[PDB]
RNA sequence: AAUCAACUAGCCCUGAAAAUGGAUGGCGCUUAAGCGAGAGACCUAUACUCCGCCGUUGCGACAAGGUCGUAACGAGUAGGAAGGUCGUGGCGGUUGCGUUGAAGGCUGAGCGU
RNA sequence: CAACGUGAAUGCGAGGUCCAAGUGGGCCAUUUUUGGUAAGCAGAACUGGCGCUGUGGGAUGAACCAAACGUGGAGUUAAGGU
RNA sequence: ACCAUCUAGUAGCUGGUUCCUUCCGAAGUUUCCCUCAGGAUAGCUGGAUCUCAGGCAGUUAUAUUCGGUAAAGCUAAUGAUU
RNA sequence: GUGAAAUCGCUGGAGUGGAACCGGAGACAGUUGAUUACGCCGACGGCGUUGGCUGCUCGUUCUAGCCCGACAGUGUUGCGUCUUGCUGGCGGUAGUGGGUUCGUGGCGGCUAGCGUACGUCGGUGUGAAAGUCGACGACGUUUCCGACCCGUCUUGAAACACGGAUUGCGGAGUGCUUGUCUACUGCGAGUCAAAGGGUGUUAAAACCUUGCGGCGAA
C-alpha cells in the first residue's frame, strides 16, 4: 500500500486531463496539490484522485505537467492547519489538525508521523483534503496555542547525555541537571 | 458423476434471444457458402436436425463440403495434448459467415491495389504492413478559456 | 537460477560408424577429411551414409540405376550410392553405367561391365569427384521392409491398414471377430 | 609444486577421502565409498552438515592430474627392457620396480637406470 | 501498444523505466555483449559489432547507443544482436522487491529512476 | 477405503510439457468425405483435359 | 478563565478458569530491547556479478577410437541410457614376474571425483 | 501458362519414425466451491508446490517467505535482522 | 495322525534384491475389466536416431466472434412475500 | 601349512561434568621432502582484472532567499491612522546568492581478492648427520561452526512403525523355446541349408557335399 516514505514528503502540483475525443475536442484541465515521495508517486496518486473525483482515469488521461514546488522562505515559522480524512478499523472520520513548521511540506510530513503515531492509520488510509497557514489567533489547539508567546522560556530539566566515540565504561560521574 | 446426453447443461445455449423466437428469416438460407469459408457455429434451438454438438458451438471452422441444405466443417477441438481437427455436418440456420476473414481478404486486396498504383504511377513502394500504436507526440495544450480547476478530495459526508 | 530447460539439449548423432570394419572407419575418416576442408554438402551427404546404420541403407536395383542415366543429361555422370546395387531379374537392357559404390553384386556387376559401364569405389570417388561433380546420388527405398509394414496405426484402429503380428495366416488366424461385420463390428 | 618441465602448480581441490555412510559406526561397512540409495538418507539428500559426495566437480586439473608430489608420473618397470619406454620423456617420467621383482633383478634394474640417467622411485629397496 | 500489456503481465516480476544517455552508454560500454553464432562474445571493439550489423549502416558502438536511444529503424535487429544484459546486484541494497515502486518498494515502473538504480548495478 | 477420488490436477502441466501440436496444414487438401457426386464430376473432369 | 454534554478511536485495564515446572525461542527490556510512522548505516544464502578449475551440451580447428579452442550450462526419487587403463573367475591368444620369495595376510609413501 | 514479390509485436531452428521403463494410494497452499455445527473432516475447479529438494529466514516444522544446488574464491544482495 | 513323494505346489500379498561416475528424468490422471491392495489402455519419461534449414509460441497487437457467472432487476415474465 | 574379522589381556601415551561417533577450518603432536642459476616458501613494489570506502570541482533541471516598492496583518520594543520590530502574499533582480537534480562530465586520496607487461629482496636446500626450511597432518588430542539411525512401505519416519547384538564366508532377473525391434557381419532375388554322406588321428574339431527342405519372390 501507498507509504509517506522518506523524510520530508516532497510536494508536487501535477496538471493532467482527459484526452481529447471526437465528441469532445476540447476537455477540462484539472490541478493537484500532491505529497509524495517523488514524483512517481504523486503522478500514481493525482490518477487515484482525478479518478475518484471525476470519470476518467489514467489510461483514457494524460498527465501536462508535473513541477516541485519548493517553500518560498523556509527562515520563518509557520502555524498550518490540517483537513484530512482518514479510515479507522471501524469508520471513517474527518479530522483537524494543526502543527508549527517552516515548510508547509514539513508539516504534512509532522502530520502523517503523527496520525501513525496516535492512531495507528497508516498513508494508505489517510486523505489529506486541506492544508493552510492559520493565524496565530486563528489556532484551536492547545498544544500549539501553547507557543504563542513572545516570553515563552523553559529549561531542559533530565538531560541524558549518550558517549558517542568513547569506552563504555568510565569512572566519571553522570550528570542530568545543568543549570 | 453427470448423464451424457447430447443437449446436458445447453438450456440456455440452444435457447432463442428474447423476443426473437418465431420463423426464421430467410437471409439465412439466401448466404451463400463455397468451400474454403469460414463460418461461426452458434446453435439455433429452433431446427433440431444438423444441431452442433456443444462443443463447437462458439468455434470458427473452415468449410470442406456444401450439401443441399448443408457444409460440413473443419473445427478445432483440443484433446489432451492434441488439437484435433474434426469434421461435422451442420445444417446452414446453425451456420453464420465469419468476418475475420473477409477483413483480411479486403486488407489484401487495399494493399494489391496500392501496391499496384504506386508502381504505376512510379512514386515509391509504400508502406503496407500493420504497426503498433505508438505512444503519444509531443503537443501543446492551451489554457485559453480552459484555466485549471484545482481539486482536491472531498471531505466524508455521513450518507444515510 | 536460469530459467531454460534441459530435455532437448542432447542431440543423438554418429561422430563415427558403428561397425568395426577397418575399411569402412578408413572411408569415414577420408570423408570426414573431405567434408570438414572442401566445406561441401555432397562431402556432408556421403559422410553421414557411411556413418549410417545398415537399417537405413536399403538395396538399389540395377534398374533404379539404369532409369537414372536414361535421363537427358545423366548419361555422362556418375551414379553414388551407399547402398548394394543388387541384380534386377526384370530388367532387359541395361545402358552404360559409371557406379561409385560399397558393394555391387555379382550379378549386377557382370551386367554393367558387359554393357560397357565402370564400378568405382568411394576412395576413387573422392580421387575423380572431390567435390562431388557431375554426380547423381540415389539410394535406396529406404520404407521398403516388412517391419515398416507394422509400423502405423494399431491394425485394430479404424482405418489402419498396418500388417499385424500373426502366428500364421489362413482363416483360423484373426479374422472373425473384428474384422468382419458378420461378428460384432468391422474398422 | 611445479610439473616437471612446466610452470603449472600442483592444486587439490580436495585432500580427505571420500569415506562411506556409517562406515565409522560399523565394522562391516568398509570405508569404501558407495552412493547411499535409501530413500531417507540425509546424506544423499545433502543435509547441512553432512559429508560430500563425489562429484565430477572435484576432479583435478587436467595439467596436473597423476603427477607425483615430485612433479613425475609414474610408470611401471618389470624389467630391464621395459626401462626403454622412460628413455625419451626421462624429465617427465618416474619409474618404478613392480613388486613381483626379485632381489636378483632388482639390481641390474637399478644399475641400468642409473646408467640410464632415468630416476628411480623404489630403487633402494629389496637389498639381500 | 503491442509490449505494455506484456510489462502489465511481468509486472510484479520486473523493474523498468526509460534509460538517459548516461544509462545507454554506460551499459553498452561497461556490459556489452553480442550473440555470435549463439556465443556471448563481449564487445571489446567497434568491428565486433559492424560484422553483425554492418549491413544496416550500424559500425560502431555509437551507431548502436544512437539506434537503440531514438528507436530507429533497426531497433529490433539492434537489440536482439545484444545478448540480454546480466547486471550486478545495485551497491545499496534493494527497497522491497515485493511491493510496486508506489508501495515504496522496487517492481513495476520507475519512469526515469531506472537510471538511478543502474547507476548502482551497472 | 473408499478409490473413487476422480480428479484433473497435473493434467494440463502434461498436456503442455510436449507442447500442444496444431493440426497439420495439408488437411485442407484431402478430398475425403465429399459429395459423391461432386467427386465423381471432379474425376471426369480431371481424366479429360488435354495436357497440351 | 474557560466550562458543560453526547459521541468517536489509539494504547492500557475488566470480561479472561486446568490439571508434572515452563515458556515473545531464552535472558531480560519500561523517554524500551514494547506499540505506530520514519531515516542513515550495517549483517547475512548453495541467489546475482566477476575470477579459477572439473565435466556435459552446441559449435569449430587440426594429418584423429585423438588433441585443442570456444560459449552456455550442472537439483533429483521411480526410471532410462552412456563411460569405466573400476573390480572378480574362465577360455583362445599375447606380455612378463617368481624359493635372491608367488598367492594370501597386517599396515607407512602416494595416485584417482 | 504470365505478372506481381513476403503484408502486426516479441522470441526461437523445425519436423518424422521406432523400441521401451516407472506410474495408475497422493498430499499441501492463495482464490472459488459442495456435504457437515465443525474438524489437522469428506468431495471438486485454476495455478503453484511437497512427493523427488537441498540452501538463507520463520527459535523448532514436507508444504510458509526468499531462492533452487558442479567444485573453490572476491564483491553485492533477497527474505530476515542489528 | 504320522512318514516320503507329486513339490522349488500357487500367491493380485509381506520381506530382500550386492560397484563408481556422467546425462536425461516422472506418476498417482482417462477408458474397460466379479475391478476397488491388481491389470490392460492413453498420458507423462528415456534411448536410437532420420529428414530437412521459418514456421511455430502456456506472451501480446489488430479484426471478428462465443458465454449468462459477479453485479443488476423484480415500479419486466415465473415463484415467493409486508 | 597360512592364520583374517569380531571379541579379549598386557605395556606406554593421551582424554575423561547425563552418550559416543561424524563433516568443514585451524593448532599441537607426528610423518615426510629439500639442485650465479634453479627448486620450496615469504615480504615489498609494478602491471592486468573485479572491486570497496571516501573527497574536491565544474556545469544541467526546478527554484528561492538577501536586497527594493506599495498594500494587509500583528506572539511586538520605546515613548496608539505613533514608532521600532515581525509576518503575509503581490510587484521587481541590478547586484549578491544558497537549496534540488543529475551529467555519453573533470581532478584526486586510502585500500582488498585473484593472476603474473614483471621487478627489488630475504630465509632454506647441492656428502653426511644435526639444525633450518617446505608440505601434509591421514580413524591421536584440542578448539569454533554444522551434525537425530540406517534399510523399507508410506502423502508423510529420528519416530512411541517394522528388520537390524557383533564378525567372517555364502546369498537373489537365470536357462531354454518362441516372438518382435534395434545394432553389427556375409551374401543378395535370393539366402540358409537339415538329416545324411565323403573325408579328417593335435578324428566330438576343421574341410567338401543338396532336382528336393525352411523363409522370401503374390
Amino acid at each position: 500500500p501507498t507509504k509517506a516514505l522518506g523524510e520530508t514528503l516532497n510536494e508536487y502540483v501535477v496538471v493532467g486531463r482527459k484526452i481529447p475525443t471526437e465528441k469532445e475536442p476540447v476537455t477540462p484541465i484539472w490541478k493537484m496539490q500532491i505529497f509524495a515521495t517523488n514524483h512517481v508517486i504523486a503522478k500514481s496518486r493525482f490518477w487515484y484522485f482525478v479518478s475518484m473525483l471525476r470519470r476518467v482515469k489514467k489510461a483514457n488521461g494524460e498527465i501536462l505537467s508535473i513541477k516541485q514546488v519548493f517553500e518560498k522562505n523556509p527562515g520563518t515559522v509557520k502555524n498550518y492547519g490540517v483537513w484530512l480524512k482518514y479510515d479507522s478499523r471501524t469508520g471513517h472520520h474527518n479530522m483537524y489538525r494543526e502543527y508549527r513548521d517552516t515548510t508547509v511540506a514539513g508539516a504534512v510530513t509532522q502530520c502523517y508521523r503523527d496520525m501513525g503515531a496516535r492512531h495507528r492509520a497508516q498513508a494508505d488510509r489517510i486523505h489529506i483534503l486541506k492544508v493552510q497557514t492559520v493565524k496565530a489567533e486563528d489556532t484551536k489547539r492547545a498544544g500549539i496555542k501553547m507557543f504563542h508567546d513572545a516570553k515563552i522560556r523553559f529549561p531542559l530539566p533530565h538531560r541524558v547525555t549518550k558517549r558517542k566515540n568513547l569506552s563504555v565504561f568510565t569512572t566519571a560521574r553522570q550528570n542530568t541537571h545543568f543549570a | 458423476t453427470n448423464s451424457k446426453g447430447l443437449r446436458r447443461g445447453t438450456r440456455y445455449m440452444f435457447a432463442r434471444d428474447f423476443r426473437k423466437h418465431g420463423v426464421e428469416h430467410l437471409s439465412t438460407y439466401y448466404t451463400q457458402y463455397k468451400r474454403g469459408d469460414l463460418v461461426d457455429i452458434k446453435t439455433n434451438g429452433a431446427f433440431q436436425k444438423g444441431m452442433p454438438f456443444k462443443a463447437y458451438h462458439g468455434r470458427t471452422g473452415r468449410i470442406f463440403n456444401v450439401t443441399r441444405g448443408a457444409v460440413g466443417i473443419i473445427v478445432n477441438k483440443r484433446v489432451r495434448g492434441n488439437i484435433l481437427p474434426k469434421r461435422i455436418n451442420i445444417r446452414i440456420e446453425h451456420i453464420k459467415p465469419s468476418k475475420c476473414r473477409t477483413d483480411f481478404l479486403n486488407r489484401v486486396k487495399s494493399n494489391d491495389e496500392k501496391r499496384k498504383a504506386a508502381k504505376s504511377a512510379g512514386q515509391p513502394v509504400p508502406a503496407l504492413k500493420r504497426l503498433p500504436v505508438a505512444p503519444r507526440g509531443a503537443h501543446t495544450v492551451t489554457t485559453q478559456n480552459n484555466e485549471p480547476e484545482l481539486l482536491a478530495p472531498l471531505r466524508f459526508e455521513i450518507v444515510a | 537460477g536460469i530459467d531454460i530447460n534441459h530435455k532437448h539439449d542432447r542431440v543423438a548423432r554418429r561422430t563415427a560408424p558403428k561397425s568395426e570394419n577397418p575399411y569402412l572407419r578408413l572411408l569415414s575418416k577420408l570423408y570426414a577429411f573431405l567434408a570438414r576442408r572442401t566445406g561441401e554438402k555432397f562431402n556432408a551427404i556421403v559422410l553421414k551414409r557411411l556413418r549410417m546404420s545398415r537399417r537405413n541403407r536399403q538395396p538399389l536395383s540395377l534398374a533404379k540405376l539404369a532409369r537414372a542415366v536414361q535421363k537427358a543429361g545423366n548419361e555422362n555422370k556418375t551414379v553414388v550410392t551407399l547402398s548394394t546395387v543388387t541384380d534386377d531379374a526384370r530388367l532387359y537392357t541395361v545402358p552404360k553405367i559409371s557406379v561409385a559404390a560399397l558393394h555391387v553384386t555379382e550379378g549386377a556387376r557382370a551386367r554393367i561391365l558387359a554393357a560397357g559401364g565402370e564400378i568405382i569405389t568411394l576412395d576413387q570417388l573422392a580421387l575423380k569427384s572431390p567435390k562431388g561433380e557431375n554426380t547423381v546420388f540415389l539410394q535406396g527405398p529406404r520404407s521398403a521392409r516388412e517391419a515398416e509394414k507394422h509400423f502405423g496405426p494399431a491394425p485394430g484402429v479404424p482405418h489402419s491398414h498396418t500388417k499385424p503380428y500373426v502366428r500364421s495366416k489362413g482363416r483360423k488366424f484373426e479374422r472373425a471377430r473384428g474384422r468382419r461385420a458378420s461378428r460384432a463390428y468391422k474398422n | 609444486v611445479h610439473v616437471s618441465g612446466t610452470k603449472v602448480k600442483v592444486v587439490k581441490k580436495k585432500l580427505t577421502k571420500f569415506k562411506r555412510h556409517e562406515s565409522d559406526r560399523y565394522r562391516r561397512v568398509a570405508p569404501s565409498w558407495r552412493k547411499p540409495k535409501g530413500i531417507d538418507n540425509r546424506v544423499r539428500r545433502r543435509f547441512r552438515g553432512m559429508r560430500a559426495m563425489p562429484t565430477i566437480g572435484h576432479g583435478s586439473d587436467r595439467r596436473t592430474r597423476f603427477v607425483l608430489p615430485n612433479g613425475y608420473k609414474k610408470v611401471l618397470v618389470q624389467n630391464v627392457k621395459d626401462l626403454d619406454m622412460l628413455l625419451m620423456q626421462s624429465y617427465k617420467y618416474i619409474g618404478e620396480i613392480g613388486h613381483g621383482v626379485s632381489a636378483k633383478s632388482r639390481k641390474g634394474i637399478v644399475e641400468r637406470a642409473a646408467q640410464l640417467n632415468i630416476k628411480l622411485t623404489n630403487g633402494n629397496a629389496r637389498l639381500r | 501498444k503491442a509490449t505494455l500489456p506484456l510489462l502489465r503481465i511481468i509486472e510484479p516480476y520486473v523493474a523498468w523505466g526509460y534509460p538517459n544517455n548516461k544509462t545507454i552508454h554506460d551499459l553498452l560500454y561497461k556490459r556489452g555483449y553480442a550473440k555470435v553464432d549463439g556465443n556471448r562474445v563481449p564487445i571489446t571493439d567497434n568491428t565486433i559489432v559492424e560484422q553483425s550489423l554492418g549491413k544496416f549502416n550500424i559500425i560502431c558502438l555509437e551507431d548502436l547507443a544512437h539506434e537503440i536511444a531514438t528507436v530507429g529503424p533497426h531497433f529490433k535487429e539492434a537489440t536482439n544482436f545484444l545478448w540480454p544484459f546480466k547486471l550486478n546486484n545495485p551497491t545499496g541494497g534493494w527497497t522491497k522487491k515485493t511491493n510496486h515502486f508506489v508501495e515504496g518498494g522496487d517492481f513495476g515502473n520507475r519512469e526515469d529512476q531506472i537510471n538511478n538504480l543502474l547507476r548502482k548495478m551497472v | 477405503a473408499k478409490s473413487k477420488n476422480h480428479t484433473n490436477h497435473n493434467q494440463n502441466k502434461k498436456a503442455h510439457r510436449n507442447g500442444i501440436t496444431k493440426p497439420k496444414k495439408h488437411i485442407f487438401l484431402s478430398m475425403k468425405g465429399v459429395d459423391a457426386k461432386f467427386i465423381k464430376n471432379l474425376r471426369f473432369s480431371r481424366k479429360n483435359n488435354k495436357r497440351q
